[PDB]
RNA sequence: GCGCGACCCCAGGUCAGGCGGGACUACCGCUGAGUUUAAGCAUAUAAAUAAGCGGAGGAGAAGAAACUUACAAGGAUUCCCCUAGUAACGGCGAGCGAACCGGGAGCAGCCCAGCUUGAGAAUCGGGCGGCUGUGCCGUCCGAAUUGUAGUCUGGAGAGGCGUCCUCAGCGACGGACCGGGCCCAAGUCCCCUGGAAAGGGGCGCCUGGGAGGGUGAGAGCCCCGUCCGGCCCGGACCCUGUCGCCCCACGAGGCGCCGUCAACGAGUCGGGUUGUUUGGGAAUGCAGCCCAAAUCGGGCGGUAGACUCCGUCCAAGGCUAAA
RNA sequence: UUGAAACACGGACCAAGGAGUCUGACAUGCGUGCGAGUCGACGGGUUCUGAAACCUGGGAUGCGCAAGGAAGCUGACGAGCGGGAGGCCCUCACGGGCCGCACCGCUGGCCGACCCUGAUCUUCUGUGAAGGGUUCGAGUUGGAGCACGCCUGUCGGGACCC
RNA sequence: AAACUUUAAAUAGGUAGGAUGGCGCGGCUGCUUCGGUGAGCCGUGCCAUGGAAUCGGGUGCUCCAAGUGGGCCAUUUUUG
RNA sequence: CCGACUUUGUGAAAUGA
RNA sequence: GGGCGGAAGACAUUGUCAGGUGGGGAGUUUGGCUGGGGCGGCCAAUCUGUUAAAAGAUAACGCAGGUGUCCUAAGAUGAGC
RNA sequence: AAAGCGUGGCCUAUCGAUCCUUUAGAUCUUCGGAGUUUGAAGCUAGAGGUGUCAGAAAAGUUACCACAGGGAUUACUGGC
C-alpha cells in the first residue's frame, strides 16, 4: 500500500519508494473452487457417503454441542485450522438438510 | 593445557587427513576456464561475451539494501512495458525472470531504461540471408558487427559520493532530531497498548 | 617400515608476500641495477659498457 | 448334442527382443560399529565414519521454489571465498556446528495428468513389400475407447474481435575440432694427450633451433631430435561462413482488447506417538503405526497456543547440460 | 635413582637405516611493508623457458577504527597533579628557573549496565537544565593495526620413536 | 607439671633514623565543629650541611617460557 | 505376560447413559 | 444343489505403542589416605589446648577432646541486682 | 531520657560450585513480519546438594586369570 515513512526506525520504518499495485497473476485464484469441481465433489459426496467421524460431527451438531463437535473433529483431523472449517462444512450440511 | 592462552577449538578429532582438499590445481582451473571462455566466445560470435542482459536490482537485507547489483532477469511487467514479447526476450539476449515482482516505479523505469538502451544498441541478423523481416537490421550496419568483450552495461553499486554545500536554516537548527528519533521508537513500543484502548473504547462507548 | 612423520602434500609450498612489498622490492632491485659497483660486485663483466 | 464374445490364467526350444556378472578413484541408496576423547564412564565423542549390501555415468546427484527473508526486498541447481569456529546444539563438560545476505564460475529452462475430434482414433507396434535406408511409404493383422495423438501446465490458458507482425527445404565449398605420417641449420677441418676426442689449443659455422637423448671421457655444428613451419591421408561432423535453387499463411504463434470460464497431482499432505538423525532448540529431515483432509483453500514467515492483519509460495508426476 | 663400579637393568663386534616433523588455531618476542588503515588470499586480464611473474576489484570481504548490557537499547560533551629522559634560559660556575615525551603512582571527567535524579519541551510517554554513585565494564580522556616470515609455548590431529 | 603459672631470659621478630620534611601566607569543602573549630586538599613563598655505621647499581617494571613438584646427610631444638 | 488401536465384518439380548 | 471336507471364528493371530518381569544377555563401575595391601579408623570438610622450639608458618594413623546441631530468645537494647 | 549499642548468638567451628528445577521483584526484556493474548525464554536475589565436603551417577570374585610397570611397595636372604 502506501510507502514507508522514510525514517530508519519506528512505525512503518524504511526508505520511500513510490509503491505500486501488482497486476493480477495466476495462482491468486489458486484454490478458488470452480463450477465443475464443485459439481463433481457434491455429486460424489452423497454417493460415497460420510466418513464415520463426520457422521459423529453431524450427530453432535444436531444436538448443538458445538464445542465437543470441534473437539472430536480436531482429534480426528489434527489441527484447529482444519477442524474449524470441517465443523463449518458439516454445519452447512446440517442446514442444507434441515432446510427441507 | 598450560600457560595463559585461548581455549582451543581444534576441530581435528575426525579423520580430516582423508578430506584435506589441496589447491594445486588452481592454476589449472584458471587456465581451463580461460580455454572454455575462448571456445564459447568463438562459438557465440558475435554475441556479447557476458551473455544476456541483466537487471539493476536492490539487494536484500538491511546491511546491503542500498547497494544495487545485477539480478537474474527482467520481469514480465518490464518486458511488456518495454514492448518485447515474453517468449522472444530470451531469444535475443534478454534474460527473463518470471519470479520477480515489481514493487516500485523506481525499479521499473530504472530497468525500462536498460531495455530501451539494449534495443537501441542491438543488432539482429536475419534468420536467412536475403529475407529481412520485421525486427531485423540492415546489412550496411550489420557488416561492422563485433563481439563486445567484458561488461557492456556496467552497474554502479552505490550512488556516487556527492556532498554539496547549502544553507543552515533556523528551523533546521530548531529540529531536535534525537527527540524525533526517540518519539517513533516510543510509538513502536506503545503500538499495541494504544490500539487496545482504542478497541475497547469502540467496544464500550 | 615408515619414515618418521611422513612428508605430506599439504605442506606450505607457496608463501605469500604483500603486493606492496613485492613492489617495494622490485623498486630496490631496479635501483640496484643502476649502480655500476653493484653489478660488478654481483658478477657481471662490465669494463666496456658505454653508460 | 453346441457353435460365440469377453475376463483371468496356462504351457510353447513359438517370432522379435531387454536382464544378470566385472573395476573402485570419483558418484547415488540402504545398513552400520568400536578402539579413541571426556584424564574414570553410561548421553555425548569417535560418526550420521570404517566394515557389510547394492546402482550408474563420463561425470553422478540436485535443479526451475508449497524459497529466503522483513529488505528500497530478492529469485532454479551445483562449486569457491565470506558468513563462521558464529547463531545453535552438548553430563552447557569434552566439544560440535550449519544457514540467509554478499562476491565470484556458469547460467536454459522445460512436458505431462485433468473439461475440451466425435460428421471421424485423427495415435502406436508388428509381419510382409518397396525405396532414398539410424528412416520413409503401402498392405494386412494387433494394441487401444478402463483413452493413443493433438491443445494446456498457473509465468498461465481456453474462447471472441483485430490492422497487423512471425514460420520452408535441399546442395556445394570451407573454416573450426581430432588422429596419423613425412620433411626440414650448422665442423666431424689442423695439432696434442688419450684404448676411445665428445678433452685442450687453433681456424670457422647454425641459432624463431644451446629442451632432452644416443654415440667408446665436459659433443650447439656425428645422430635422433628441439624452433619456424610446410605437405598429405583419414575421421567425426550436426558448430558456423558464404555462395545456389528453392519463396515463406490462410494452419500455428506473437501483439492489442474483452469479460465469460478458468478445471492444477490423496492413505498424499497434515496431526499424534515411537525410533533415528540434525546445528535445528514445545521436535531439522526421514521412517513405522494410528488418525486423516481441504477448494472463499493449502504450505511457510526458526518459541508451543487461539484471534486479527500482513509478507510469500502452490506440494503429493516427469526431464534438463554449464560451473 | 637421595644414592651405581655395584650382586640394578641394556650392551659380543661391525656396517647402513633410526626418534620433537608437518598442518590448523592462538599468543608473546623479533624483522619487513604499509600505517586509520591493512590485507588481492576466491575470481578476471594478461603471461613467447614458466603451476612462476605483473596488472586488476574494495564503495565498506577479514581484522582494526566503540564500548556497556541477557535484551530491548544506548553509545565516550574533550584532564589535572607528584616523580621523570631531554631541551632551553640566567649565573664565572657551583646552583636556580621554564617546557617536560615515555613510564609509575594519585585523583577525576565522559559513555554504558544497575541505582538515583528531574527545569523545560513534547506525538502522555518520550526528552533531559541541574545533580549524582563506597557499585560493575574486557571502556574513553594515547587512534595502532593489518599482512607476511622466523623461533618458542599451549591445544587438536599418529604428533618425538617403539 | 607438654595440654599449671605470678615472674621471666638468650636467639630471633616489628617499626623509625628527613629532600615523599617543616613553617608562613590565601583559597575550596556537599565532611566536621557551638565556632576558623578541626580534618584534608589547592595555589604561592620561604627554609631544611643530606640528618647513625658499613656496603652496593638496581626486579626497578614488564613479557614469553623451560625444567621441578620421589629427596637425602649433618650440628643444635624436637615429636612416636 | 497382559492393555489398547489395526486386519475387524453381521444381528441379538441384558444392564449404563 | 455355482460351498473340496471338518473345526474354531471376527476370538486367536499380524503390526505399532503402552506397563511389569527380564544376570538369559550387553555395557560399565566397584574412591583416597595407609610405616606392603586387606580389615579397622578418618588423622579427606573442621574447632579448641599441646607438640610448635617466647613474632608468623610448621608435620605424623601424635596427644585430650568437638562440630553437621540448639535458639522469636539462649538475638538487640535499657534498667535494677 | 541521651550519649550511644545493634548487619544474629561474647570470640574462636556449626557448611556448599556449574547445569537443572522452584520462588521473590520491576505495572522490567525477548519470542526476530506487526499486535491482543496463555506459555516459554531472561536479569537480580534466595532454596532444592553434592559429608570423597573446590562438588563423577556406580557391587563383588578370580587359585583359570592377563598387560603395563614397581624393589616408591610385602613375603626368602642380607643390612642397622
Ligand atoms: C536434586 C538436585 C540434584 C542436583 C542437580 O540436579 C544435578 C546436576 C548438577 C551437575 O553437576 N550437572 C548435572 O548434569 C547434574 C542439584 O543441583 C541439587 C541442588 C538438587
Ligand atoms: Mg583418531
Ligand atoms: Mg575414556
Ligand atoms: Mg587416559
Ligand atoms: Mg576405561
Ligand atoms: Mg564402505
Ligand atoms: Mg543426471
Ligand atoms: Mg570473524
Ligand atoms: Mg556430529
Ligand atoms: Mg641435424
Ligand atoms: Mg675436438
Ligand atoms: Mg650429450
Ligand atoms: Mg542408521
Ligand atoms: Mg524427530
Ligand atoms: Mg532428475
Ligand atoms: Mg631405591
Ligand atoms: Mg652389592
Ligand atoms: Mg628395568
Ligand atoms: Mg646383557
Ligand atoms: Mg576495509
Ligand atoms: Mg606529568
Ligand atoms: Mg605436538
Ligand atoms: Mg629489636
Ligand atoms: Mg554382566
Ligand atoms: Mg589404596
Ligand atoms: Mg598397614
Ligand atoms: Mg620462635
Ligand atoms: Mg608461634
Ligand atoms: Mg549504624
Ligand atoms: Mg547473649
Ligand atoms: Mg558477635
Ligand atoms: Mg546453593
Ligand atoms: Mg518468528
Ligand atoms: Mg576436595
Ligand atoms: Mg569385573
Ligand atoms: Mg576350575
Amino acid at each position: 500500500s502506501q510507502p514507508k515513512s522514510g525514517l530508519f526506525v519506528g512505525i512503518n520504518k524504511g526508505h520511500v519508494v513510490t509503491k505500486r499495485e501488482l497486476p493480477p497473476r495466476p495462482s491468486d485464484r489458486k484454490g478458488k473452487g470452480t463450477k465443475r469441481v464443485h459439481f463433481v465433489r457434491n455429486l460424489i459426496r452423497e454417493v460415497a457417503g460420510f466418513a464415520p467421524y463426520e457422521k459423529r460431527i453431524t450427530e453432535l451438531l444436531k444436538v448443538g454441542k458445538d464445542k465437543r463437535a470441534l473437539k472430536v473433529a480436531k482429534r480426528k483431523l489434527g489441527t484447529h485450522k482444519r477442524a474449524k472449517k470441517k465443523r463449518e462444512e458439516m454445519s452447512s450440511v446440517l442446514r442444507k438438510m434441515r432446510s427441507a | 593445557v598450560k600457560h595463559n592462552n585461548v581455549i582451543p577449538n581444534g576441530h581435528f578429532k575426525k579423520h580430516w587427513q582423508n578430506y584435506v582438499k589441496t589447491w594445486f590445481n588452481q592454476p589449472a582451473r584458471k587456465q581451463r576456464r580461460r580455454i572454455a571462455r575462448q571456445k564459447k566466445a568463438v562459438k557465440i560470435f558475435p554475441r556479447p561475451t557476458s551473455g544476456p542482459l541483466r537487471p539493476i536490482v536492490q539487494c536484500q537485507t538491511r546491511k546491503y539494501n542500498m547497494k544495487a547489483r545485477a539480478g537474474r532477469g527482467f520481469t514480465l511487467e518490464e518486458l511488456k512495458s518495454a514492448g518485447i514479447p515474453k517468449k522472444l526476450a530470451p531469444t535475443i539476449g534478454i534474460s527473463v525472470d518470471h519470479r520477480r515482482k515489481n514493487r516500485s516505479l523506481e525499479g521499473m523505469q530504472s530497468n525500462i531504461q536498460r531495455l530501451k538502451t539494449y534495443k537501441a544498441k542491438l543488432v539482429i541478423f536475419p534468420r536467412r540471408a536475403r529475407k529481412v523481416k520485421a525486427g531485423d537490421s540492415t546489412p550496411e550496419e550489420l557488416a561492422n558487427a563485433t563481439q563486445v568483450q567484458g561488461d557492456y552495461m556496467p552497474i554502479a553499486r552505490g550512488e556516487k559520493r556527492s556532498v554539496e554545500v547549502v544553507k543552515v536554516t533556523e528551523e533546521m537548527k530548531e529540529f531536535k532530531a534525537y527527540g524525533k528519533l526517540r518519539v517513533e521508537r516510543m510509538n513502536q513500543r506503545q503500538l499495541g497498548a494504544r490500539q487496545k484502548k482504542a478497541a475497547e473504547a469502540e467496544k464500550e462507548e | 617400515g615408515r619414515m618418521f612423520a611422513p612428508t605430506r602434500i599439504w605442506r606450505k609450498w607457496h608463501r605469500r608476500v604483500n603486493v606492496r612489498l613485492r613492489r617495494v622490492a622490485v623498486a630496490s632491485a631496479l635501483a640496484a641495477t643502476a649502480v655500476p659497483a653493484i653489478v660488478t660486485a654481483r658478477g657481471h663483466r662490465i669494463e666496456s659498457v658505454p653508460e
